[PDB]
């Protein structure tokens, strides 16, 4: 099937007409989403079936036909982009200062733009190209907006 | 039974729209991989 390196998104035929459940990334023969998104259940690239190969629901990551590849980080100075995959709609960069998500394990960059759930996954990019990890997995503060991490993942 | 379709290429885009605020904020992670907010 498509293993061409890029972006993609996670659809399912299980509810009513086509409905996408989220994003992910497609780099060295291996697909890269995060674990609410599929629950580590197997996918189809048409005639194709990719099985899950790693995953860590505390990470809230997976990994489909061989080990997680990302290993660039947030280098906390420089702006990023959300690769927005919002559902039904054409993908689109969005350009953001990162804030930070400070935790007792240490620090983690965190993005407060709002889409649409079905938008879990979409990577977040550094001014190389670079993935430096996926959006939807933080939090909804007071003003309603969800903030969501930059979850990045550890290559072997 | 879910299946996967391409949607563009990975590419930094010169010009793209800027926006998003930069908060800092303490948060907890549970086993469940469920973020929280402390204070
Ligand atoms: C009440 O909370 C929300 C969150 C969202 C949401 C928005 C953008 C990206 C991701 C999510 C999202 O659902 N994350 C997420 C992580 N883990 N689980 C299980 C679900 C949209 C509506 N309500």
């Amino acid at each position: 099937g498509e293993t061409t390196d890029g972006v993609y998104r996670v659809m399912t035929r299980r509810l009513l007409g086509s409905t996408q459940v989220g994003v992910g990334v497609m780099q060295e023969g291996v697909f890269h989403t995060m674990w609410h998104v599929t629950k580590g259940a197997a996918l189809r690239s048409g005639e194709g079936r990719l099985d899950p190969y790693w995953g860590d629901v505390k990470q809230d990551l997976v990994s489909y036909c061989g080990p997680w590849k990302l290993d660039a980080a947030w280098d906390g100075l420089s702006e990023v982009q959300l690769l927005a995959v919002p559902p039904g709609e054409r993908a689109k960069n969005i350009q953001t200062l990162p804030g930070i998500f400070k935790t007792k394990d240490g620090d983690i960059g965190a993005v407060a733009l709002d889409y649409p759930a079905g938008t879990s996954g979409s990577p977040i990019l550094d001014k190389c190209g670079r993935v430096i990890g996926l959006y939807g997995n933080g939090v909804v503060i007071k003003n309603g907006s969800y903030v969501s991490a930059i979850t990045q993942g550890k290559r072997e | 039974d879910m299946y996967i379709e391409r949607a563009g290429d990975i590419t930094w885009e010169k010009d793209a729209e800027v926006t998003g605020n930069s908060p800092r904020l303490d948060v907890a992670l549970d086993e469940s991989g469920d973020f929280s907010l402390v204070e």
